[PDB]
This record gives C-alpha cells, sequence and structure tokens, in this order.
C-alpha cells in the first residue's frame, strides 16, 4: 500500500523528533495504526499503537512519558513526536497497520502492511 | 466468534403504527431506503374522516334550530321573468312563524327550492319542509364559513411520517424516493362527490389508483397532471332577508330576486376537457387490453348526493348535473341546480340548512382528479363501459392521504459487537 | 448532520453514530393529551427497559449476554458494513425477547455480584 | 410473579425485583390513571437519581445503620422477615432515612467533584 | 434548609449546595394539560442530560474546554461574585453552542468507552 515514512533521521540525546506516515493504498480512518521498533541485532519490539479514529492511544511503559502518537484522517498522516530520546531509541521506526479494531470490526491484534522503516539514531 | 450483545438506543428503525394525529394550520429525505405504502390501508384517512365528522357536528351544535319551523306551508309559482328550465324548481311559499314572543305569530314569505320541500295534503296548506317528519334541521350560523382552509396532520412525539414523492407511484407498494416528515402539507378538506377539486396534480401523467382494478366494486381513482378549470354560477341577485323565531334565534331565508330568474350554470372548456378524457383513457388503457374500445356514460339513478356533482360553491351547496361530461366512445355548460336542507354525509338525524347567500356566486375551481366506478357489470366484450360515480366521502381524503403512511419509532435495538462489559 | 432518520437507510455502522439527533426527537383536546401520555409511556418503558438491563445514561451499552449463532450467524463484516437496521431488525424477529430476558438475568447477577463484592471489609 | 414474593423471606423476595417492576408504567378517568402512573413513577425515580442510585434495583450507600431503627440482626431481618412486615417496622423512620440518604449523596459527589479536580 | 429558590440570590458556589432543593421541587383537562407539561419539561432535562452523559448527577462534570469567548471571567468572580440568573442572563444564545459540543463529546466517549472494552 505504499507506506513511506519521511520522517528524520539524526537527532542529539536529549533532543526531539517527529516522524510520520503516509498511505495511499487503502482506507487510513478503516484501519489502526502502530509504531514498531527494530533495534539493530536485538530483534522487533512494538512501541505505539493509535486507534482507527484517534482517540486512543497506547504506549509501551518505557516511551509512555515520552513519545506522543496521533494520526490524521485528513491527508492520510500519522505522526509520532518524540521528545527526550535516549541512546537505547536508536533504531529502525516502521509503521504499521492493525494491531486493533473498532468493536464493530473484526478481531486483528495482528501488524499488517508494514512501512519501509525510517532510521532514528542518537548519538 | 466471542461476540456479546450491545443495545443501542436512537436506532433507526420503525414499524407500521397507527395512532392520534395533531390537527394544525421539515423534510428529510431517506437515501436507500424502500418502504412499502398501501393507500387502502392507511388509517390517517379514517382519522380525517371522523375528525372531519366531529368538528362538522360540532360546529352546528351553538347555532339556531328550526323547530319553530317545519309547519305547513301554502307554495305558489314565482311570478317573474322565468325561463323554461326553471319551471316548477323555485316556489314562493307562506307560513305561519313564531317570533321572540311565545304568544305572537307572523305570516312570512319566502323562496324555496322545491329540492326542498315535500307535498303535503292538508288544510290551508299544500307542503311542507323535507326532513321534519324524521330528524331535524339546524341553521348553520351566519358567523362561520365552510371554506377548505387547508389543515396539516402531524405525528406525535415517538412516530414519523413517511411521504412517497415517486412521481408514478399508484397508491401501493414499494416506494423508492421516501422522505420524512412530522407534519403533512396543507390538505384543503374539499367536498365533492364525483370530481375532486382543488387537489394535488401529478407530476406526470395521469395516476389510475384502485383497490382492485378487477373488481368492479372498488372505485378508481384518477389524479390529473393538469387542472380543468371548473367555471360556476348562479346568475341571480337573490336578496336575502331575516326574521327572528325566538329569544336570540334568527332565521335566514330568500326574499326575493332583483332581475329575470335563470338557472345555475357551470361550464367545462371543451378544448381542455377534451384531451383530458383521452389521456385519461391512455392510462385505463394500461391495465385494461388494447383492444378493448373505452367508452363513458351518466352514473346510474338513486340518491342526488350520489348521483349528481355537489361541490361545494360558496355558501350555496350546487349539486351538478354531470350527463355533459363523461359521454363519449373513446364550451360544454351543465344545469346546475341547488338545495338547502342537505344530509351531508349520507346520515338522518343530522339535517342542516344552507343559509341563501347574498347577490351572485360565481365559482372558479380546479378539477385536478375524479372517481370512476366502471361499468359494475363488467361485460365480457371491447366495450367496457365507464360511469362516474361517488362513494362514502372518504376518497376525496385518498386523493391526498395516498402518499403519506404513519409509522412508530423503535429506538431500542440488539446487535453483536466485541464488546464485553466490565 | 444527516436529519432525524437520514440514516435509516445507511449501514448500521454509519447509522450508529447518530443515536443523539433520534433520541432528542422521542419526546417532541383530550385526543392530544392521549397523544403525549402515550409518547410519554413508550419513552419511560424504553428508558425503564435500560434500567432493567444496567445500561441507564448510556445510548451504546455493552453487555455480558454473548451472541447464539442460532438467532444470526453473520460476522461482523457483513452485519455492520452490508446491512441496514431495518434489514438487521427483521432478522432478529421472534429473537429479541429471548435476548431481553438474557439481558435481564445477566443484570440481576451482576447486580448480586457487585453487592457480594461490596460487601468484603 | 407480580408480587408473588411478598410473602417470601426478604432474601428471597431481593431476587425479583425485575419482576416487581415493569408493573409500574402499565375517558378523561383513564387519562388521569395514566399520568398519575406516571407522576408517582418519576417521583420514584427522582427520588433515586438525587440519592447516587438512578439506573439501579439494589444501590448500595454510605448511612450507616443505627440500631435505634431496628435493633434486629441480618439473620433474622433477611430470613425471618418478609417486607411487607419490615416496611410496617420501620415506616416511622423512613423519611429520616431518606434525608440522610440525600445528605450522603450531596456530600458525595462535591468530593467527586474535588477528587476530578486534580 | 433555605427552601425552594432560597438560594437563588446567593452566589453560585453556594447555591451549587441546594441543587437537590430545586430538583424535589419540579413534580379538567387545564389540570392534565399542566401535569403533563410538567412531566414533559422533566423528561425532555433528563434526557439531555443522559445524551451528555451525565444521567443521574446534579453536579456533573464534562470533558469540554471553557472557551474565553463564553464568559471572560475567573472562577473566583463566576463563583463567589456573582448569582445564578446573573450566570444565566450572561451566558444566553451561547448555550446551545455548550449543548452541542457536550453532545458531540458523550458521543466520542462512548465510542472510546467501547473500542477500549472490546479488547481482549
Ligand atoms: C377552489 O379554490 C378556489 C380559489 O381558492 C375557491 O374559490 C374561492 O372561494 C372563496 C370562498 O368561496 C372565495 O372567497 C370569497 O370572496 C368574496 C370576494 O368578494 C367574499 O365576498 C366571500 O365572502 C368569500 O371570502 C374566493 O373569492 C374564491 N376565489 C376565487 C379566485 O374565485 C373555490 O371555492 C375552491 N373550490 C371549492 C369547491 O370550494
Ligand atoms: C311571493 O308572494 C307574496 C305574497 O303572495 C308576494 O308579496 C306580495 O307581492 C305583491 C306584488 O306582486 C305586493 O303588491 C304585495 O304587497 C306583496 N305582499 C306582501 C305581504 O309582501 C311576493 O311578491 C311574491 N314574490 C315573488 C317573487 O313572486
Ligand atoms: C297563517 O295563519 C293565518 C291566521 O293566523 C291563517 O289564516 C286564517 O286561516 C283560518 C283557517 O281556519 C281562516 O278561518 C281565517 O279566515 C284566516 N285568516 C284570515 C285573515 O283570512 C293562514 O291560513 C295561516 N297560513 C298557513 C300557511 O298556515
Ligand atoms: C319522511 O318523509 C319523507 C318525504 O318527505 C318520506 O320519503 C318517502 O320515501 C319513500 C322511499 O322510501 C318514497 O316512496 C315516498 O314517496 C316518500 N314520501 C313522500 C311523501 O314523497 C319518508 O319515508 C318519511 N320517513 C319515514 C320514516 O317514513
Ligand atoms: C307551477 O309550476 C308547476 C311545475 O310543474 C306547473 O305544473 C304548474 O302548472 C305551474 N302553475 C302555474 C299557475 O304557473
Ligand atoms: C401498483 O404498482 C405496483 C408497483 O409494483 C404494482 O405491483 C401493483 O400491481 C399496482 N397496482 C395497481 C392497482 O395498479
Ligand atoms: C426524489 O424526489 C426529490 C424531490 O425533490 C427529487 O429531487 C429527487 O431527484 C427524487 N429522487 C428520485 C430517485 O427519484
Ligand atoms: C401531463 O401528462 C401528459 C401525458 O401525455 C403529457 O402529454 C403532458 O405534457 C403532461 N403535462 C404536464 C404539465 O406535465
Ligand atoms: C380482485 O378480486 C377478485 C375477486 O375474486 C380476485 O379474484 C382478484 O385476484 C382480485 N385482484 C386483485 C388485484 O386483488
Ligand atoms: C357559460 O357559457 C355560456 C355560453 O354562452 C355563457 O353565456 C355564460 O356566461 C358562461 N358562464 C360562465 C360562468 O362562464
Ligand atoms: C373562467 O373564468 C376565468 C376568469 O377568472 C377565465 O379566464 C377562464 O377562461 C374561464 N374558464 C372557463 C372554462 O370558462
Ligand atoms: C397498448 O398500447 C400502448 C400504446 O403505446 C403500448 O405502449 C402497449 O404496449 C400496448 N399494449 C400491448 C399489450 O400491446
Ligand atoms: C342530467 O341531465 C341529463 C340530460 O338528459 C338527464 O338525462 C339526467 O337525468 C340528469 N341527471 C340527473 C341526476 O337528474
Ligand atoms: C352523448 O353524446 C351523443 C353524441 O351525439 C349525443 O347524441 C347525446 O345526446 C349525448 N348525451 C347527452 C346526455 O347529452
Ligand atoms: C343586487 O341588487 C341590490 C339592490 O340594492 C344591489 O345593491 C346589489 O349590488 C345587487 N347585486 C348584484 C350582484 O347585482
Ligand atoms: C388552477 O390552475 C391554474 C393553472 O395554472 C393555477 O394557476 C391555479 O393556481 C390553480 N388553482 C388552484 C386553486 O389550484
Ligand atoms: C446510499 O447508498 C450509497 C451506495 O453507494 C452510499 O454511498 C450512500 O452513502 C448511502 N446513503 C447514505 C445516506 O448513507
Ligand atoms: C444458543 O441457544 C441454544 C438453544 O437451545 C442453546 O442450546 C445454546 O446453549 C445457546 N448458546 C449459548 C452460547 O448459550
Ligand atoms: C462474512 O460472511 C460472508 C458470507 O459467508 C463472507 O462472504 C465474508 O467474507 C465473511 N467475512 C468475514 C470477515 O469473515
Ligand atoms: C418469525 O416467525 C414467523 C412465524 O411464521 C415467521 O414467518 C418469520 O419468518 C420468523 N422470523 C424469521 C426471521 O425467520
Ligand atoms: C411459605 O412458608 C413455607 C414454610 O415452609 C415455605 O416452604 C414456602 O416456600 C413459603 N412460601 C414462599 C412463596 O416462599
Ligand atoms: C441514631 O439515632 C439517634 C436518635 O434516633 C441519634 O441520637 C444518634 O445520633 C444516631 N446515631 C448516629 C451515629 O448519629
Ligand atoms: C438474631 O437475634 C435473635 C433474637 O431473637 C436471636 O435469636 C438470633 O440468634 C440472632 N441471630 C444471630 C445470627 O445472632
Ligand atoms: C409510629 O408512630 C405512631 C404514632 O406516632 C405509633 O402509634 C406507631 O406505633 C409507631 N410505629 C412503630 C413501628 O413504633
Ligand atoms: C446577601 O448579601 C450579603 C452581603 O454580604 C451576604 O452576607 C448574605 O449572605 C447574602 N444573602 C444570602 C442569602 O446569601
Ligand atoms: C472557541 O474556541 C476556539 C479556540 O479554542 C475559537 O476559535 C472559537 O472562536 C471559540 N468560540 C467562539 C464562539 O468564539
Ligand atoms: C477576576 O477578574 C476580576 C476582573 O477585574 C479581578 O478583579 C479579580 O481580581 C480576578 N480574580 C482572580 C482570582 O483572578
Ligand atoms: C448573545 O448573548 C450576549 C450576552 O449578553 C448578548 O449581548 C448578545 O446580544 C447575544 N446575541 C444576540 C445575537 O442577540
Amino acid at each position: 500500500v505504499q507506506l513511506v515514512e519521511t520522517g528524520g533521521g539524526l537527532v542529539q540525546p536529549g533532543g526531539s523528533l517527529k516522524l510520520s506516515c503516509r498511505a495511499s493504498g487503502y482506507t487510513f480512518s478503516s484501519f489502526a495504526m502502530s509504531w514498531v521498533r527494530q533495534a539493530p541485532g536485538k530483534g522487533l519490539e512494538w512501541v505505539s499503537l493509535i486507534n482507527d479514529r484517534g482517540g486512543l492511544t497506547f504506549y509501551v511503559d518505557s516511551v509512555k512519558g515520552r513519545f506522543t502518537i496521533s494520526r490524521d484522517n485528513s491527508k492520510n498522516t500519522l505522526s509520532l513526536q518524540m521528545h527526550s530520546l535516549r541512546d537505547g531509541d536508536t533504531a529502525v521506526y516502521y509503521c504499521a497497520t492493525g494491531g486493533m479494531s473498532s468493536a464493530l470490526q473484526s478481531s486483528k491484534y495482528y501488524f499488517d502492511f508494514w512501512g519501509q522503516g525510517a532510521l532514528v539514531t542518537v548519538s | 466468534e466471542n461476540l456479546w450483545v450491545t443495545v443501542y438506543y436512537g436506532v433507526p428503525v420503525w414499524k407500521d403504527a397507527e395512532t392520534t394525529l395533531f390537527c394544525a394550520s421539515q423534510e428529510i429525505h431517506l437515501e436507500n431506503v424502500t418502504e412499502e405504502f398501501n393507500m387502502w390501508k392507511n388509517n390517517m384517512v379514517e382519522q380525517m374522516h371522523e375528525d372531519i365528522i366531529s368538528l362538522w357536528d360540532q360546529s352546528l351544535k351553538p347555532c339556531v334550530k328550526l323547530t319553530p319551523l317545519c309547519v305547513g306551508l301554502q307554495c305558489t309559482n314565482v311570478t317573474n321573468n322565468i325561463t323554461d328550465d326553471m319551471r316548477g324548481e323555485l316556489k314562493n311559499c307562506s307560513f305561519n312563524a313564531t317570533t321572540e314572543l311565545r304568544n305572537k305569530r307572523q305570516k312570512v314569505y319566502s323562496l324555496f327550492y322545491r329540492l326542498d320541500i315535500v307535498p303535503m295534503v292538508d288544510l290551508w296548506t299544500n307542503y311542507r319542509l323535507i326532513s321534519c317528519n324524521t330528524s331535524a334541521i339546524t341553521q348553520a350560523c351566519p358567523k362561520v364559513s365552510f371554506e377548505p382552509i387547508p389543515i396539516h396532520y402531524c405525528a406525535p412525539a415517538g412516530f414519523a411520517i413517511l411521504k412517497c414523492k415517486d412521481k408514478k407511484f399508484n397508491g401501493t407498494g414499494p416506494c423508492q424516493n421516501v422522505s420524512t416528515v412530522q407534519c403533512t402539507h396543507g390538505i384543503k378538506p374539499v367536498v365533492s362527490t364525483q370530481l375532486l377539486l382543488n387537489g394535488s396534480l401529478a407530476e406526470e401523467e395521469v395516476i389510475i389508483r384502485s383497490e382492485n382494478i378487477t373488481n368492479n366494486a372498488k372505485n378508481i381513482l384518477v389524479q390529473l397532471n393538469t387542472s380543468v378549470q371548473i367555471n360556476c354560477t348562479r346568475p341571480n341577485n337573490n336578496t336575502v332577508k331575516s326574521i327572528r323565531i325566538g329569544p336570540g334565534q334568527a332565521f335566514y331565508y330568500t326574499g326575493d330576486i332583483i332581475g329575470d330568474i335563470r338557472q345555475a350554470h357551470c361550464n367545462v372548456s371543451k378544448a381542455t376537457w377534451n384531451e383530458t378524457l383521452g389521456k385519461v383513457v391512455k392510462q385505463l388503457r394500461k391495465h385494461f387490453g388494447n383492444n378493448t374500445i373505452i367508452r363513458f356514460a351518466q352514473s346510474s339513478g338513486g340518491d342526488l348526493e350520489v348521483t349528481t356533482h355537489s361541490f361545494n360553491c360558496g355558501g350555496e351547496f350546487f349539486y351538478c348535473n354531470t350527463s355533459g361530461l363523461f359521454n363519449s366512445t373513446w364550451s360544454i355548460t351543465l344545469p346546475c341546480r341547488i338545495k338547502q336542507i342537505i344530509n351531508m354525509w349520507q346520515r338522518i338525524g343530522q339535517a342542516m340548512y344552507a343559509p341563501p347567500i347574498q347577490g351572485v356566486i360565481r365559482c372558479v375551481s380546479n378539477i385536478t382528479g375524479l372517481i370512476l366506478t366502471r361499468d359494475g357489470g363488467s361485460t365480457n366484450s371491447t366495450t367496457e363501459t365507464f360511469r362516474p360515480g361517488g362513494g362514502d366521502m372518504r376518497d376525496n381524503w385518498r386523493s391526498e392521504l395516498y402518499k403519506y403512511k404513519v409509522v412508530k419509532i423503535e429506538p431500542l435495538g440488539v446487535a453483536p459487537t466485541r464488546c464485553k462489559r466490565r | 448532520s444527516l436529519g432525524f432518520l437520514g440514516a435509516a437507510g445507511s449501514t448500521m455502522g454509519a447509522a450508529s453514530m447518530t443515536l443523539t439527533v433520534q433520541a432528542r426527537n422521542l419526546l417532541s383536546g383530550i385526543k392530544q393529551l392521549q397523544a403525549r401520555v402515550l409518547a410519554v409511556e413508550h419513552y419511560l418503558r424504553d428508558q425503564q427497559l435500560l434500567g432493567i438491563w444496567g445500561c441507564s445514561g448510556k445510548l451504546i451499552c455493552c453487555t455480558n449476554v454473548p451472541w447464539n449463532s442460532s438467532w444470526s450467524n453473520r460476522n461482523l463484516s457483513e452485519i455492520w458494513d452490508n446491512m441496514t437496521w431495518l434489514q438487521w431488525d427483521k432478522e432478529i424477529s421472534n429473537y429479541t425477547q429471548i435476548i431481553y430476558g438474557l439481558l435481564e438475568e445477566s443484570q440481576n447477577q451482576q447486580e448480586k455480584n457487585e453487592q457480594d463484592l461490596l460487601a468484603l471489609d
């Protein structure tokens, strides 16, 4: 579905960086969205999830007080604003579709339509 | 699939139901909604009928009764320049009436129509008024009128009215162009017996409506897309006089006629009624075979209220004769008679007296539809005959309420979701 | 935005977002008073029936009654995206009284369980 | 059935509250009767609402029981009494209890208003 | 203890303590019309509170922020220095916007709670 990250790729420790996802091949407002983090050599971990309407956000405890995830159904845009980035946050951040659905949709609890991944390095 | 019941309130579901409607005196379109309508099972018609009967009966209660009348009276031929058509139709009658004092009497003369009088063999009298052996006659109050002021029927809260906007809707079956209203449009309670006056026009062609198009016992409602202007008139400058018949009870009667006496005639244009009947036949041929030659005929005999077309004009209650219309094998002037003692709703016991209205009465009505009764005998031939006819006076309101249905809203419902409580 | 019943022909999912528009229109000489009393009685019976189920004060109420496949075996996609509330209501005719009874019994058990949980010191 | 548990003990009658419910809501005399039934239902629902018990049939409160209202233990109250006898026994204190219930709710919402203001 | 409307001339932060006194006082053809219209006004107010998610409460906090364009005042002057009648006059013809915002906020809250309760 050509889900493409347009975020930055170089920040100093203690700074802030914004990432975003653009979608074109599917109805953006019909799917939940998430960010999944892959540190080099450590595999992947889930970082954050947002609902299809954008009203609900969920985080891992390690970022709950630092990251804000938001979405705009107009212009089909997902955003993640990361404050107080740490050396442990150096990773490839992938956009993913799904991981949640509303009560009127079938269950997912899985990630599909992954983006290509933005590389975020903390010096 | 691990699904749980979720309860919703405010659900857009409704069921067919009938209830009491408000009489007053916006539209929201429903996309992808197909509703089943049936104008012959629509209780808005029965409620409108009962409401009009109630208003009619209440209007005549605080009015003058004519029980001081219904006496023998001596009638003679009216002395004037009377044409042949009016011979025997108007009589100059005299009687002994009461006054505001119990023990006084006065000799009063007035002009009555022959249809209001029945012969009686007695001494010093030769006639009596009709509806004096049975029922009783109440004079309509002169301070009120019979103008068909439009009214609106509004559903109560919790109910809605569905309106069918299909241009060719025939009064029954599914309707795809549906809107929701709280109140109907203004409906004029126009009272007529054979033609439908001052009603709604069809958007296209002519709409033929019948509960059972093959059952001769059902009426056929014909709604035109164009009106036919009927011009009627009573060309006689009647002078109206009044007397007191009791302590505060005044009786109104025709005093005299200024000028010559002529009939009350009503004109139907040939250049519109012709081709209007052609359109009606063209649409009747959509239900009957193409090889059948549809003819029209005057109605059969019977009571005057059903054999004649009795639209109210102004205040007089004209009873036009429609033998000049519906006579073909597919300017017209028709002799329009009058009357004053009227059994309005085919009832015995509530006779009303319509007081004469001063001067000349010249009405201009729009014919928007008509009632056909077919041949009745259903002759197995190709010469199907349509006679005009009347009914129980509810078809005049079916012609306007055919597009409305009352439904009850069912805001509560259930559906499966993945939402478990706790 | 769509009006009183504008969502009647829309899907159940889309129509579920217009509940307040219809809820506001349920409340607003002897026969006029009879009509008003009938409207009040219908409203109060519906509010009471929601109260029995523990749904009072909510327009969307989640419950603890599982859905039976014998009532309707359609998946959520077909029910919510390809069906209207009128067609759904027709589909679940003859089953609403069973659902109502199960909801009443479930709420009675919920009230007893909450009372016992609140009785622990 | 409706009022079937009136002669049962309160411990058993408290499980039929939905049976006793629904029978409270369903020419001028019939209309006056309907309006009176609606008025009594709404007065009872408002009285529950001002106590913080809206939407519930069994509502627990924060008003302690005063032994001067009744000195019976729970076993005697719930297993050996019907609701009619209990209602007769404590009728003379019912309005006092209602007042206390109202007062508790008057405090409770204020406390919640403060807790949500943090 | 002040009675019906006894706090009407008191400040908002004092009159707000007597809401139950006002609430308990809200409940032949002419007599039935008066009783039915009183019932209809009560039910419309209760339905309107229910739509906002405030059913069963007299003091109901919501998630609608206060706009400075509705009343550019601080809490001290609103609650301690003016009455509810003056406040009601001051925010006349702004209440319909507030009511619409409350309705939309409750609809969003109900959808969010349903989605939260739909997580396994
Ligand atoms: C169908 O509609 C037409 C037009 O609305 C009706 O004609 C109208 O009838 C009213 C009442 O009969 C007339 O009002 C009268 O006006 C005179 C004016 O001098 C007044 O003196 C009377 O007291 C009364 O107010 C009105 O003039 C007349 N309109 C026209 C354009 O002629 C017609 O009666 C309706 N059809 C039927 C069958 O009732
Ligand atoms: C109806 O009859 C009455 C009496 O029979 C007529 O009244 C009389 O009319 C003549 C004129 O022909 C006068 O000279 C008399 O003085 C009238 N008498 C009374 C008591 O009024 C009346 O004119 C007749 N009307 C018509 C239209 O023929
Ligand atoms: C109206 O009443 C008058 C009298 O009040 C009637 O005229 C009288 O009729 C009687 C009948 O017995 C005659 O003996 C009198 O000679 C008549 N009076 C006069 C002055 O000649 C009259 O017949 C009544 N008319 C009607 C139609 O009832
Ligand atoms: C009351 O009088 C009317 C006439 O004013 C009577 O009408 C009769 O109707 C029958 C048909 O059923 C006719 O054959 C008669 O000729 C009519 N009478 C007259 C005098 O023309 C009516 O029958 C009377 N009412 C009752 C109950 O007998
Ligand atoms: C009066 O009119 C009737 C109507 O038919 C007629 O038969 C009668 O001869 C007329 N009498 C006079 C005197 O003109
Ligand atoms: C009316 O129209 C419906 C449209 O389907 C048709 O089925 C029905 O037979 C028609 N009835 C008459 C009497 O024309
Ligand atoms: C339904 O009626 C309205 C009346 O304004 C019209 O605009 C609309 O096009 C009609 N729709 C159909 C499908 O006939
Ligand atoms: C009325 O219907 C006839 C049927 O053919 C048509 O010719 C005529 O133009 C229509 N008139 C209007 C005003 O729609
Ligand atoms: C009309 O009535 C006759 C009576 O036998 C019946 O056979 C026919 O089917 C009916 N038609 C309709 C359209 O209802
Ligand atoms: C009816 O037509 C005739 C024909 O000449 C005419 O004399 C009369 O005045 C017309 N009346 C009306 C009311 O149009
Ligand atoms: C009826 O009278 C009007 C005058 O208002 C006239 O314009 C019209 O042509 C007449 N129509 C008929 C059919 O006589
Ligand atoms: C009858 O004639 C009309 C005139 O156009 C035509 O449309 C219709 O199909 C004909 N009916 C039959 C059964 O041939
Ligand atoms: C109408 O006029 C015709 C003309 O001859 C007549 O045959 C018919 O009986 C009249 N109608 C009535 C109801 O008198
Ligand atoms: C019906 O039309 C024919 C056609 O000539 C005519 O002879 C006959 O008199 C008309 N009927 C009436 C009642 O005028
Ligand atoms: C009828 O005659 C009277 C005589 O005074 C006159 O005032 C009135 O205007 C006339 N009316 C008509 C309609 O000719
Ligand atoms: C009668 O039809 C004419 C034709 O245009 C129209 O202008 C007029 O308003 C109509 N009158 C009524 C009362 O329907
Ligand atoms: C009616 O159906 C069409 C199907 O394409 C849909 O797009 C439209 O939104 C529906 N109407 C409403 C009011 O939702
Ligand atoms: C569904 O209904 C049937 C009817 O007998 C019942 O046996 C079954 O247990 C029900 N399903 C559940 C999950 O309770
Ligand atoms: C729901 O059921 C229909 C009919 O069996 C099927 O076509 C559709 O794919 C199903 N959808 C899901 C999400 O299971
Ligand atoms: C409900 O029962 C009736 C009884 O005949 C039946 O016709 C109808 O189809 C049933 N409903 C469903 C959804 O099957
Ligand atoms: C009445 O009392 C007897 C005493 O044994 C008991 O068994 C019975 O259940 C009671 N009735 C009811 C309705 O509980
Ligand atoms: C219990 O009631 C008595 C009087 O009935 C009262 O004096 C006492 O204070 C009450 N108990 C408490 C704890 O307030
Ligand atoms: C309750 O009080 C009564 C006093 O008659 C006593 O007999 C009974 O044993 C008491 N119950 C308990 C559980 O203490
Ligand atoms: C309630 O009070 C009345 C008189 O005030 C008294 O007769 C009655 O016995 C009292 N009730 C109880 C249960 O003590
Ligand atoms: C009226 O105003 C005075 C001014 O201080 C205040 O003390 C008093 O309490 C007010 N009245 C009420 C009922 O609060
Ligand atoms: C409400 O606040 C927004 C910004 O929060 C502002 O743009 C809007 O104009 C305010 N409302 C009014 C009625 O001015
Ligand atoms: C509130 O605003 C008024 C307006 O002048 C001011 O006098 C007052 O001191 C303010 N109070 C607070 C607590 O900010
Ligand atoms: C809105 O309310 C304010 C409050 O005083 C008032 O001044 C203003 O005129 C109102 N708006 C309108 C359009 O009347």
